């Protein structure tokens, strides 16, 4: 459940804004969310929400667990070069390492008095009974060693030294200074400078095979020795277990894989000899994946946690193989459906990992996983994350599926994701855009809705009026109704007189149309009627009206002004309209006086199809440069003479 | 957050220099004071809550002397003060005993003052200029004779303007006075501009506090100060537009000059003082064709110069000071001949020149015939000749179908017919019948009426965003047809 978990991991992926990103942050945002979910149901809620919060504590841990000379040397520089010149062993070491008492000290009083003691040391304990000294520090060899077993997988041994020293031990704590290799200004040259004195043991391999004899010593009870196993590489002696789970096995496992193989490596560098053991050395190299099959069969109690399976696979370093088993699973089967965090958490990482390493996510397994997530979002009853996860979707799968999701229109930030699956999946004139009311330039009608909000409010009213004049020449005043109710309100300075000449550009277009229109009702009402009963005062006026409406007295069809926004296609377009329609009306106006029943507003007699000449000479529409100097203008003196004799 | 208020409920009324006698800006007395201006901070945050319930509703908002709001019987403008250095060359050998030890403590006390004045100043700023806010909201709430305690307090704060005469906090004594006699000061205070200001006009690169100040200083209820100050402002004020795009606040400060201690009937000496100087008659040329200063002629220039000649032509002497020195001039100096010489100035194509020729340029010349004009006679005949083409078109143009007309153009012909009427009466030493026919024709035809006349300018669309548009058109044709022969 926790649909708050989903929001908290889908915002990080992207407030879905576009900026440069380094996708390490998206792991950190994921960890920050994981801790806080893991708290908010781990102290309120029921108790199944404490297991839900236990799972999310695993998720945190795993996102923690992705991250984490030459010439003659001691054993110290060998070990450094080892870790230098491989990085799968260096990581293996980092895994096993990653996850208060008050004691007055002293002994040896009470021991001599009852019986024998005879020599002071905790080696008296080892010649015979471990009851021979004080028995409330026999207590401490169990108990403070138990604290030490939590500590060593919390890292370090010098931590464990400081607690060994409170354990009333002061010569059995020398064994934890023994674990140091020789670091010296006599035999190292880059460890001769952070130390100016001798450190560790240069018989560190005879130390290792002698602290390994104690790991099997049968006078030593398990609550001492289990750390002596571990100091020479960990045999699983059951008190290096305190968590006993999948990862507690694996730490002690991996400890022994490195501890066999360092002696081998030191047989190349020759720190192993025949004076360097009391017990013959295990020069068998140990394999990671096979000891994981031991672990896997041992704990089918951690096969139910898929996150614990994600944890395993990064130490394998086999990320495509897990990601391909968690979508279909294996091969066309359902078996990935029985953990409820499998299909979620491995979905999130498939996205975010593909941007880190793009061989690491197969990229087909991303595709299948976000589809699986989107169907489960369909069944959630969410529908404002089905956009967010179908950006990553492709036109091959879920074309029309996303069409019909994105049919409903909603919240501003969600419209930004809408656009980025609409025009991403290339659907512009399908059946998104009519299932908005029920439920190629169609989408320009629908693409002037997106501009009202900020950050594209400065580009808003600019593009609106552009798209008006683009499909006003083509023609579509029904659709011009839908750029003028999808019109941005603001266009002043604080949006950015600006744009308010366009208001009048529509109005001088109607002065042009009426002029074209009035030639129809001329052939009807004038030129087929030639009778009188007070009909002169009705048909002779109609002819006059059309003469008064075909030029704007100031200037017709010119604009270039400052109440117009910048562009020279607001000047040209008016010019191109002017030259195509202005001689069309002069051809119309010429037959309105020569073929009409009444030739003027006098039935006979003509003078005013010879005063067209003055009407091209006028600068009310400047029709003296709209007829070119020769071949048009010359032939036009022929034209009004031609029609002056068309009255006859 | 954190916020800059903090400490304690109102019920304390001091942080004077009276209680803590003038021994200040160096010592513990001042320290009580600066943390007292933290007090007054939280008290006036509390009084912001009283303005948010001035809006909503509250029992007896006014309360003086809710909470009482009188609590400063002096405001301090004393740190703008006290010199800190040049007690410190004495310091350079002092120390030998306990009279030195007294000395040395007074100068260490001023290394304390060096912190404390910075604090002080931020905090009296938060204090005082918000006290004024509170005062003003009390005034716009219903008047009481406790907003005359406002008179009692403002008076003590223009006499504590003087101690100097900085000036960018001097407004806590001007504009408070302004709310009093606006809803319903001190001659002395208002002299301060004629004292300080005078060193120029150019070197308005630090004159912005003076302008702010001056504005609200002009409020008084003629000033001899007024004639003097005026020779520099909006005589030589406006010169700088020929020494530059014309600018808002010149013509606005003119409006404040109009409203000051009586100038209403002194219109004669204002017009004279303006006429003597050659300016205020150079700017006319900008609308003609701007290039006097090499600023390229854009019709945006006209939009502001319009408001200028408008605010002039109201006042009949200031109107007349212009006709001779040439308006008939400016018309003849015209930039375009496709937009002032055609028969009807159309909203289509450039409604800039369309707003201009309607509002001004007709109503100005009419007013000049509203005096039962006897002076303007040849100039106005000449001006019917000039636009002879427009007189015959504005009659003729209309059929009973004539689209591409606006309410604006109707106004222009109201203007035009009104002018020809007065011209004929007022000399005392025709085809209008056409437009009477046309208008009846559209009257009896409501459909052609409503349809042909259409909105074009931005203004007009808002005239349909109640349909006050038609309302305008009715009262229009009333007066138009009344004046028409």
């Amino acid at each position: 459940y926790q649909t708050e978990r989903f929001t908290k991991f889908s915002d990080t992926l992207k407030n879905n804004e576009q900026n440069p990103i380094d996708p390490f942050n998206i792991i950190r945002e994921f960890r920050s969310a994981a801790g806080q979910l893991a708290l908010d149901l781990a102290n309120s809620g029921d108790e199944s929400n404490v297991i839900s919060s236990k799972d999310w504590e695993l998720e945190a841990r795993f996102w923690h667990l992705v991250e984490l000379l030459h010439p003659y040397n001691s054993r110290g520089l060998f070990e450094k070069k080892l870790m230098q010149d491989n990085k799968q062993l260096y990581q293996i070491w980092i895994v096993m390492v990653w996850l208060p008492k008050n004691v007055p000290t002293s002994k040896w009083l009470n021991s001599i008095t009852s019986g024998g003691l005879k020599s002071c040391d905790l080696d008296f304990p080892l010649r015979e009974n471990t009851n021979v000294l004080d028995v409330k520090d026999k207590e401490e060899d169990h108990i403070f060693f138990k604290y030490i077993y939590e500590l060593i997988l919390a890292g370090a041994i010098d931590e464990a030294l400081e607690e060994a020293k409170l354990s009333d031990n002061i010569s059995i704590c020398m064994i934890l200074c023994g674990i140091q290799e020789y670091l010296n200004p006599v035999i190292d040259t880059q460890i001769a400078n952070e130390f100016n004195t001798q450190q560790g043991i240069k018989k560190h391999s005879l130390w290792r095979r002698t602290v390994y004899s104690l790991s099997q010593q049968a006078g030593l009870d398990p609550y001492e020795r289990a750390i002596y196993s571990y100091l020479s590489g960990a045999i699983p002696n059951q008190e290096v277990l305190q968590y006993s789970d999948w990862e507690s096995d694996l730490h002690i496992h991996l400890n022994q894989i490195l501890q066999t193989e360092i002696e081998n490596y030191l047989l190349e560098n020759n720190q192993v000899g025949t004076d360097e053991l009391i017990l013959p050395l295990p020069s068998h190299a140990l394999t990671v994946q096979e000891v994981l099959n031991r672990v896997a069969s041992r704990h089918p109690s951690e096969s139910e946690h898929p996150i614990r399976v994600l944890m395993a696979s990064v130490i394998l370093d086999s990320l495509p193989s897990v990601i391909h088993s968690s979508v279909e699973g294996t091969e066309a089967s359902n078996d990935i459906i029985d953990k409820p965090y499998l299909l979620r958490i491995v979905t999130h990482l498939a996205i975010c990992l593909d941007i880190i390493n793009p061989g690491s996510v197969e990229e087909v397994d991303k595709s299948k996983l976000i589809t699986t997530y989107i169907s489960l979002l369909k069944l959630q009853g969410l529908y404002e994350n089905i956009p967010i996860y179908a950006t990553f979707l492709n036109e091959s799968d879920c074309l029309e599926a996303c069409s019909f999701i994105l049919s409903s229109l909603e919240d501003p930030q969600v419209r930004k994701k809408q656009i980025e699956t609409i025009n991403f999946l290339r659907l512009p004139a399908s059946n998104i855009l009519r299932r908005t009311t029920q439920r190629i330039d169609m989408h320009l009608i629908y693409g002037v809705e997106w501009l009202i909000e900020g950050k594209l409010y400065v580009d808003a009213v600019h593009s609106i009026i552009a798209l008006s004049r683009r499909f006003l020449l083509n023609g579509r005043v029904k659709a011009l109704e839908q750029f003028m109710e999808r019109n941005n309100i603001g266009e002043i300075c604080k949006n950015y007189e600006n744009e308010d000449q366009f208001l009048e550009e529509i109005t001088q277009y109607e002065h042009l149309i009426k002029g074209i229109r009035e030639y129809e009702e001329w052939q009807k009402s004038v030129s087929l009627l030639s009778s009188e009963s007070n009909i002169p005062t009705l048909i002779e006026k109609l002819q006059g009206f059309s003469k008064d409406t075909f030029e704007l007295i100031k200037t017709f069809l010119v604009d270039l002004t400052s109440s117009n926004f910048a562009d020279s296609a607001d000047y040209e377009i008016l010019y191109e309209i002017r030259a195509l329609y202005t001689p069309f009306l002069l051809m119309e106006l010429h037959k309105k006086l020569v073929e009409a029943a009444k030739l003027l507003k006098i039935p006979k007699f003509i003078s005013e199809a010879l005063a067209f000449t003055s009407l091209v000479a006028n600068e009310n529409d400047k029709i003296y440069l709209l007829f070119q100097s020769s071949g048009k203008l010359k032939e036009y003196l022929d034209l009004v003479a031609r029609t002056a004799t068309l009255s006859n | 957050d954190p916020k800059f208020v903090n400490s304690l409920l109102a019920k304390l009324k001091d942080s004077k220099k009276l209680f803590q006698k003038k021994e200040n800006l160096t010592r513990d007395e001042t320290v009580s004071l600066i943390k007292k201006y933290k007090l007054i901070s939280r008290i006036v945050e509390i009084f912001a809550l009283c303005i948010y319930n001035s809006t909503d509703s509250n029992s007896e908002i006014l309360n003086f002397l809710n909470k009482t709001f009188h609590d400063e019987l002096n405001l301090k403008f004393k740190e703008k003060g006290y010199d800190i250095p040049l007690l410190d060359i004495v310091l350079k050998a002092d120390r030998s005993w306990n009279e030195p030890s007294k000395s040395q403590t007074n100068f260490k006390e001023e290394i304390t003052d060096a912190s404390l004045n910075l604090q002080y100043v931020n905090y009296e700023i938060s204090t005082a200029k918000a006290w004024g806010a509170l005062i003003t909201t009390f005034v716009k709430r219903s008047t009481v004779p406790l907003n005359d305690g406002f008179v009692d307090l403002v008076e003590h704060f223009l006499k504590l303007n003087i101690d100097f005469g900085f000036t960018q906090i001097y407004l806590e004594r001007i504009e408070l006075s302004f709310y009093i006699l606006y809803s319903f000061k001190i001659i002395e205070l208002m002299n301060k501009i004629f004292t300080i200001f005078k060193s120029g006009e150019l070197k308005n690169n630090f004159y912005r506090p003076l302008l702010r100040s001056v504005l609200v200083l002009l409020e008084l209820v003629i000033s001899d100060q007024l004639l003097e100050f005026f020779e520099l402002v909006f005589s030589k004020g406006v010169y700088l537009i020929l020494s530059e795009q014309d600018l808002l606040l010149l013509l606005s400060l003119f409006k404040k000059i109009t409203n000051v201690n009586p100038s209403k009937n002194f219109n004669v000496i204002l017009a004279s003082s303006l006429n003597e100087v050659g300016t205020l008659k150079v700017i006319l040329n900008l609308y003609s064709s701007a290039h006097l200063i090499r600023i390229n002629d854009e019709p945006i220039l006209g939009q502001i110069t319009l408001t200028f000649i408008s605010e002039l032509c109201s006042i009949e002497p200031i109107a007349a000071k212009l006709i001779n020195s040439g308006l008939y001039s400016v018309l003849l100096e015209s930039p375009l001949s496709v937009a002032i010489q055609q028969g009807d100035i159309k909203p289509e194509f450039s409604p800039r020149l369309h707003n201009i020729w309607s509002n001004g340029l007709l109503s100005i010349v009419l007013l000049l015939l509203s005096q039962f004009g006897i002076k303007v006679l040849p100039e106005t005949c000449l001006f019917v000749s000039y636009f002879g083409k427009q007189i015959k078109s504005t009659i003729y143009n209309w059929g009973d179908n004539k689209l591409a007309v606006s309410s604006s153009l109707i106004k222009e012909t109201n203007q035009l017919v009104l002018l020809q009427k007065m011209l004929n009466l007022l000399n005392y030493q025709h085809d209008k019948k056409r437009l009477s026919a046309a208008l009846s024709k559209f009257l009896t035809h409501p459909k052609y009426l409503n349809s042909r006349i259409i909105p074009t300018t931005l203004e007009e669309q808002q005239q349909l965003e109640r349909l006050e548009f038609v309302k305008g058109i009715s009262r229009d044709i009333k007066a138009l047809q009344d004046s028409l022969f």
